[PDB]
RNA sequence: AAAUAUUAUGAACAAUUUAAAAAUUAAUCUGUUUAACUAAAAUGUUAUAUAUAAUAAUC
């Protein structure tokens, strides 16, 4: 009991539950741009972000507005329903990337023609499919008529 | 009939102890890492603790469960709203997935330092022991609210210019290595 | 809050409502 | 600008004297009043209604030895979570009920647990193949399921549970 | 180990009287000072060209004779012990200077603030802005302010003690070697550093 | 369901409760009476009129079942639960307050200060 | 490590229970999976189905993925109440 | 007391949203996901039963509808349903006639609205450039007589 | 400020927001029996040259 | 207070009443306009990084393309080289030596 | 200002979630009718809780673990037994989930006796729903083919395309989401308004049925060797995409 | 980021400053109105009447 523990030794990071808890736009522009990037808008909004440098850097500079908790990778998977022999890189892996608001994009032109674009990826998918079965029809309709020649 | 539901299973810890033997109790002080001062639990803080929002209808099972079933045991059905209450528990969800594996990923390539904090916070604490070993216009804003935020105070320039390229260096003739004097 | 020096003074409207007892 | 005349033309004949006689004294006092009456009931309707409700249920309290404070206190502790329109109504037209949760409160009764985090079964860490048979974790959760199923209210798939559990046997025809 | 352009404006320095300041040093000690700073020490006479019988010995100044009688011989212990007492010279210069600035939040114009600050408070702001490490049991406040701490508003001050002066020997120069006062002006700033 | 109670019983739930069956029946759905938000800024020329006729499903509660499953008698004053059910004697005795030492306490009736309660169960 | 409970190394109004005494308990009882020995075997059976690109199927020649038999456009019909919800528009769930 | 001390945790519980939630089979072995993107993908309400279907009571949007007119696509589709003068409407591109004031700094104004705040009325009816006398037309020199 | 009668707020009691000596009772007090010509109804403790 | 007639957006959330300013994260009026300054000149120092590269008459402005081709349209006649003709208007010089010079 | 949606944000009314009710056949023609002239040439059940079951069962069913997808299609079609009266639609669909499970853990049997008790129900039935025979006849097909009765499988594929070029309407889906387009008002900004668009494998299951179906009919015919089946039914999916 | 249209709403001293005022002020065009209905909601109750004091006696 007094021997340090044996056996491979894996790392444990931590994530923070970051709840806001004053008005941020009676501050300056300096504290709201850190609490944008940090996701959070408006009095009583809670965001969950990882423990790199840069996030707690934001976090010390917003450090009287916000309330932070940590919850290291162990604990998470307890608190959520995941057995422990499956990481998190797997689940974001397969987690879809069309999920609302995905990427914040540098303008809202930019919002708008990425749906736009999106909205004509499924119309070309539809098409697409739809000219695929006609140029099969096709092929079969020429092998067919080579066939019936011969 | 009716729902008695907690979780997403039904299942909760048994509410009624042995018979003959000594009930649990919870906290009835607030949740502070100081001894004082000893505050009575609000109820926020009792609403908090059962698992709602603070507010009666803002998470838990005032929220989850169904309002009606018809008679025969039909369900209800799919609002907007609950539609979007699902869509913001799955939104926390993919929130936690995705910061857990950002932090596998920054470890996995060796991006988390060994020296807690950042420069910011091991120049403002003293309590931190110390280590001896597209477009333009968001980068430069970026630079800007560092330069502004970062060095909230310099040192005075009877001690060390800071023009003239002079800091001053780092001493530890006083202080000591218990964290009691400073966490009493 | 109580207003300083600089701050103007405004008069509000007394709290008519009904208030709970202070019970020890 | 859009005068509200021709909806408000026809209360005129709420009003009296030249208001009621004249149409623009009149259309002027009702909008007003229709402003004010908005504005008083967007920003201070609802404070004085729920003073009135908090009055009333501290007034109940005190009848029997509580305040307002202590009683709020410790619902929000017990988690009883009843509105104060419910604790009013209660107090005025069930005094025993109120009476008896009045009672709940006072009492050393234990309140309930925090809400159990749902874990994971312990088979979901079988190897499984071990070397067409049902996953351990998956038979466990529907027999989990079944058991809720049969916990809500009363049915005629009766209160054992294998033989409920084991339908697609029924189903399958014998080759 | 320095870079080649670095050293160039860098020249080794032997201290012949003790200097307080960022490019100074004690009595017989060996750094890499500067060209302009190193030059005016040279003109003023503290300093001296590293030379190998320098190196081995030195003659320094002598307060009480007012002269360059002081011959030493640089030893480990004597580097040891006179870099400790530059340490502690160093610490009470520092804190005996200039000023020391707090920035809090005060809701109104009067003169007591928000939240009165402590000892925590005061070694946080003298780590931040002096580089300097002490405990918070060396700082006691006023006759006043042994109750809330510093709470008016503009200029306090504080006391310091510093233990070791006996035995280093330093209640000749030094103004009072027991203690030291902690010039503190107390500002009301904007959010962002005011943070209370 | 929140709370169940009749004439000699009262069932609370926290936060619910199980095994209520309150059957109602849909009587009609329609809007209530209408609201009229009048906004107007006296500074400019704008006048909004938002009319809000509150949607709402009048009900007729037809049934109200209740079917509980006790785990036992559970004492008041004391968190313990009890392992066995008398009907006749109180689970807690309670005494009146009149100790003597207290000079200045507010005297009431005798009558209402020494008043002893029945036995509802039997 | 991997056999220590993960409630080891904690650094820390006492006496009672607090919120998250149902997570403490799972925290304080020891780990399931003691050896990378035991985690690779799980790993190895664990498997993906969204993953973009094919999968194995040399283990049974009679099964066939769902979504070779129904094609990827069309997915089983959901019982939609307000107990479960569904996911909405496979079409507008890519991208 | 609005300053309550409490692990943030409790403000986002879990306990109602596990991950059997995000992926229903992480109990199991194998790996799936089945979530809700965003809330535009919503197909609407749907019935459980054919004896239980849903109401016919609607909302305002569906209920303040005008009739249909005949457009250009119908038209152009099936000819048998111009009938009428009314039903050659001109391009779609033409919304109709000036229904607002364009009024300078303050965008399009709708008639009766501030008149308070007004410039283009003037400017129907620069100095801080010419504040120095520099007048353009003179700066420059000609290059010839006819130019 | 005035936010009620003088049987319950005294005169002094106005000024209470500000800070300084106006927070304490005052020591003389006029408003009863005769009335002062120039309408003075109280007077604190003359600190050094100054009274209030 | 150049515009005074305020924006009156739609209140989703009743913070929207309390907050003063439309976007909070944004910079102030001047802040921003030294910023846009700091990155134009940062911009235009990444353009001058090189040298200033010499263009030949066609890849001219065409208030001196015309110029410097009927300059030297008279010598273009007789094709023989080492003929230059020092015209007024033009890329200055840069006073250093240029890798595209 | 852009939004972050870090808090619950609720959804906005659109037309494209109107209800829209199921295609049924016309009451003088039968199922049984056809298939002749083809062959020519209630009580309390929780049923939230069962529908959770039969949820996760199809979950399962998609993910590929199919014997607990089928035990999970018996309990919940033992409930709908029990609940609904003879002949229902969500007993007759239920009890194709089941006979889809039983196929695909391999009870084929088992599987064509659960789909000819489908057929028989749908029989008596009255008015059944278009997408339900479909995804039926589909299902029945689907087990033909994997017993190995190629010729029957593609007889119910055209089966299927028969009955849905006959007794199905092209354009309901579509009524009101056509015109949603002329609801822009930007062009710069949020101009995918003017752009929206509805995929049919969505709107109308009974499309994707058939699409389905078709792809499996094509598919059996490259297996056996009958181009002119292929070409038909190619042409036939094809006329089928370009009428939507 | 462009193509367009207009732009007169107007301070005098002192202090600090290659870093931050001061208490006899700096800065702000004051603190501008503005909210679909129903409910919920955490926002500051007063006084402490001076121990270097007050109260008393002898020489
Ligand atoms: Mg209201
Ligand atoms: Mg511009």
């Amino acid at each position: 009991a007094a021997a340090i523990a044996p056996g491979p030794y894996r790392r444990v990071g931590n994530i923070f539950i970051v709840h806001c808890d004053d008005h941020p736009f009676k501050h300056s522009w300096e504290v709201n741009r850190m609490l944008r990037e940090l996701r959070l808008e408006f009095k009583g909004q809670t965001t969950i972000v990882p423990d790199i440098p840069q996030v707690r850097k934001r976090i010390w500079r917003v450090r009287h507005i916000v309330k932070v908790d940590v919850l290291d990778l162990d604990e998470a998977k307890a608190l959520i329903g995941v057995p422990e022999h499956i990481s998190f890189t797997d689940l974001a892996s397969q987690l879809p990337p069309s999920f609302g608001r995905v990427k914040a994009v540098p303008s809202p032109v930019i919002r708008s023609k990425m749906n736009f674009m999106k909205l004509r990826r499924m119309r070309l998918r539809d098409v697409l499919h739809r000219d695929a079965l006609e140029l099969r029809l096709l092929e079969l309709k020429r092998s067919a008529m080579k066939n019936x020649e011969q | 009939y009716s729902e008695a539901r907690s979780n997403y299973d039904g299942t909760s810890l048994p509410a009624w102890p042995a018979p003959g033997k000594k009930p649990t109790y919870p906290a009835a002080l607030s949740e502070l890492r100081l001894p004082q001062p000893r505050m009575r639990k609000t109820r926020t803080e009792w609403m908090y603790y059962h698992g709602h929002g603070g507010c009666p209808g803002k998470y838990g099972p005032s929220r989850e469960i169904a309002d009606f079933e018809y008679a025969d045991g039909t369900p209800a059905s799919i609002s907007g709203r609950r539609f979007a209450f699902k869509h913001h528990q799955d939104h926390l969800l993919v929130q936690l997935i995705r910061a857990a594996a950002t932090v596998e990923r920054y470890d996995a390539s060796g991006l988390l330092p060994r020296i807690p904090g950042t420069a910011e916070q091991r120049n403002w604490d003293p309590a931190i022991p110390l280590f001896l070993d597209g477009t333009m216009v968001s980068h430069v804003c970026s630079r800007v609210v560092d330069e502004r935020m970062g060095t909230p105070t310099h040192t005075p320039n009877e001690l060390a210019n800071r023009h003239e390229g002079e800091t001053l260096e780092a001493n530890t003739m006083f202080a000591t290595n218990d964290p009691s004097a400073f966490v009493s | 809050g109580f207003g300083g020096f600089g701050m103007s003074v405004y008069t509000p409207k007394k709290d008519r409502r009904f208030r709970v007892q202070p019970l020890p | 600008h859009y005068r509200a005349k021709l909806e408000l033309d026809r209360i005129r004949s709420m009003l009296r004297g030249r208001a009621r006689l004249e149409r623009k004294v009149g259309l002027k006092r009702l909008f007003f009043l229709m402003r004010t009456q908005t504005r008083y009931r967007v920003e201070q309707q609802a404070h004085w209604e729920r003073a009135i409700v908090r009055k009333n249920v501290d007034s109940a309290a005190r009848e029997h030895g509580t305040g307002w404070q202590h009683l709020r206190n410790e619902l929000g502790r017990q988690n009883v979570m009843l509105l104060p329109r419910s604790q009013q109504l209660l107090a005025q037209y069930e005094p025993l009920a109120f009476r008896a949760v009045v009672e709940l409160c006072a009492s050393r009764i234990p309140p309930p647990p925090p809400p159990v985090v749902a874990s994971v079964p312990e088979e979901s860490y079988t190897l499984w193949p071990p070397a067409s048979l049902s996953h351990p974790a998956a038979r466990v959760e529907l027999r989990c399921g079944v058991e809720r199923v049969l916990r809500r209210g009363p049915s005629g798939l009766g209160n054992n549970v294998n033989e409920l559990i084991d339908a697609w046997k029924e189903f399958d025809v014998s080759p | 180990e320095m870079a080649p352009e670095l050293q160039l404006e860098y020249m080794p320095v032997l201290f012949t009287r003790t200097i307080l300041g960022p490019q100074g040093g004690f009595a017989g000690e060996e750094r890499l000072v500067k060209l302009e700073v190193a030059r005016k020490y040279m003109e003023a006479g503290h300093a001296v060209t590293p030379t190998e019988e320098l190196r081995r010995g030195l003659w320094c100044y002598n307060p009480d004779t007012d002269k360059y009688d002081c011959f030493i011989e640089r030893n480990e212990e004597f580097l040891d012990f006179a870099a400790r007492k530059r340490q502690w010279l160093d610490v009470y210069w520092r804190v005996n200077t200039g000023y020391l600035l707090f920035g809090r939040q005060s809701w109104g114009q009067g003169f007591l603030i928000n939240c009165p600050l402590r000892k925590r408070d005061v070694a946080q702001k003298l780590w931040e802005q002096y580089k300097v490490r002490i405990d918070p049991r060396l700082i006691e406040f006023r006759e006043k302010d042994r109750r809330t701490g510093i709470q008016e508003l503009g200029h306090n001050w504080c006391w310091l003690y510093l233990p070791g002066a006996e035995e280093l020997g330093i209640n000749r120069e030094v103004y009072d070697n027991k203690r030291v006062k902690v010039r503190i002006h107390v500002r009301k700033m904007n959010s962002m550093f005011a943070l209370y | 369901v929140l709370m169940v109670g009749g004439p000699r019983f009262t069932a609370i739930g926290r936060p619910l409760l199980e095994g209520v069956r309150v059957t109602a029946q849909v009587e009609e759905q329609k809007r209530m009476r209408n609201v009229v938000s009048l906004f107007a800024t006296p500074g400019r020329r704008h006048v909004r009129w938002v009319d809000a006729p509150h949607a709402a499903t009048i009900i007729r509660i037809c049934e109200i079942f209740y079917s509980p499953n006790v785990v036992g008698e559970l004492d008041k004053y004391k968190g313990e639960l009890l392992e066995t059910f008398t009907p006749g004697q109180h689970t807690n005795p309670v005494y009146p307050v009149d100790d003597g030492y207290d000079v200045f306490r507010k005297k009431d009736k005798e009558a209402m200060e020494n008043a002893t309660t029945f036995l509802d169960l039997l | 490590s991997y056999a220590l409970p993960p409630a080891v190394g904690r650094q820390e109004i006492r006496g009672g229970m607090h919120s998250s005494h149902s997570l403490d308990l799972i925290m304080r009882q020891p780990r399931r999976v003691k050896t990378p020995e035991q985690l690779r075997a799980l790993r190895d059976r664990l498997r993906f189905i969204g993953v973009t690109g094919p999968m194995p199927q040399a283990t049974s020649v009679s099964t066939k993925s769902y979504t070779d038999t129904y094609g990827s456009r069309l997915r089983p019909r959901y019982p939609e109440s307000w107990d479960t919800v569904p996911p909405h528009q496979p079409s507008r769930e890519l991208l | 007391r609005y300053r309550l001390f409490h692990p943030r945790r409790e403000a986002i519980p879990m306990h109602m949203c596990p991950a059997k939630t995000i992926f229903p089979l992480i109990n199991s072995n194998n790996l799936l996901v089945k979530t809700r993107n965003s809330w535009e993908d919503f197909t609407g309400r749907k019935e459980f039963d054919e004896d239980h279907p849903l109401p016919v009571v609607g909302s305002r949007l569906n209920g303040r509808t005008t009739q249909h007119k005949w457009n250009h696509w119908d038209q152009y589709l099936n000819p048998q349903i111009t009938q009428s003068i009314k039903d050659l409407t001109p391009t779609p591109e033409y919304v109709g006639m000036r229904c607002g004031h364009n009024m300078i700094k303050m965008g399009w104004m709708k008639i009766g609205g501030s008149w308070k705040y007004s410039r283009g009325y003037n400017d129907r009816r620069g100095q801080w450039q010419e504040r120095k006398m520099t007048p353009r037309f003179m700066l420059a020199p000609r290059v010839s007589a006819g130019g | 400020v005035q936010t009620g009668s003088p049987t319950h707020q005294r005169e002094y009691e106005r000024f209470h927001h500000l800070p300084g000596d106006v927070r304490t009772r005052p020591q003389f007090d006029f408003t009863f029996g005769e009335t002062r010509a120039d309408r003075v109804m109280f007077a604190w403790r003359k600190r050094g040259d100054l009274q209030l | 207070a150049f515009r005074r007639l305020v924006k009156r957006h739609k209140i989703t959330n009743n913070q929207m009443l309390l907050m003063r300013r439309r976007e909070p994260y944004k910079p102030t009026m001047k802040d921003r306009q030294e910023i846009a300054d700091r990155a134009k000149l940062e911009e235009f120092e990444r353009k001058n990084a090189d040298g200033l590269m010499f263009v030949p008459e066609k890849a001219l402005p065409p208030w001196q393309k015309s110029l410097a081709h009927n300059a030297k349209a008279l010598g273009s006649r007789i094709n023989f080289r080492g003929f230059r003709v020092r015209v007024a208007d033009g890329q200055d010089e840069p006073g250093f030596p240029t890798p595209f010079r | 200002v852009t939004r972050l949606y870090t808090s619950y944000y609720t959804g906005v009314l659109y037309p494209n979630q109107l209800v829209q009710p199921k295609q049924r056949l016309p009451a003088d023609v039968s199922v049984s009718a056809i298939l002749q002239k083809r062959s020519e040439p209630r009580p309390y059940v929780p049923l939230g809780e069962v529908a959770k079951l039969e949820l996760q069962g199809d979950y399962y069913m998609e993910g590929g673990m199919f014997q607990e997808a089928l035990e999970h299609y018996g309990v919940v079609a033992k409930a709908y037994n029990y609940a609904y009266p003879e002949n229902h639609a969500q007993r007759i669909g239920i009890r194709i989930k089941l006979s889809a499970a039983f196929r695909q853990t391999g009870r084929l049997e088992s599987s064509l006796a659960n789909i000819e008790e489908v057929l028989r129900m749908l029989d008596a039935s009255t008015r059944p729903s278009l997408e339900l025979i479909c995804e039926a006849l589909l299902e029945l097909g689907i087990t033909r083919e994997a017993l190995g009765m190629k010729r029957e499988a593609t007889e119910a594929y055209e089966e299927a395309l028969e009955v849905v070029n006959s007794f199905h309407n092209w354009g309901e889906s579509h009524r009101m989401l056509r015109l949603l387009p002329r609801l822009g008002r930007r062009f710069n900004y949020n101009f995918e308004e003017k752009f929206v668009y509805f995929s049919p494998f969505d709107y109308d299951r009974t499309f994707a049925l058939v699409d389905q179906c078709l792809e499996r009919a094509e598919t059996i015919f490259n297996e056996i060797g009958d181009v002119e089946g292929a070409i038909r039914v190619l042409q036939q999916r094809k006329e089928m995409i370009d009428k939507k």
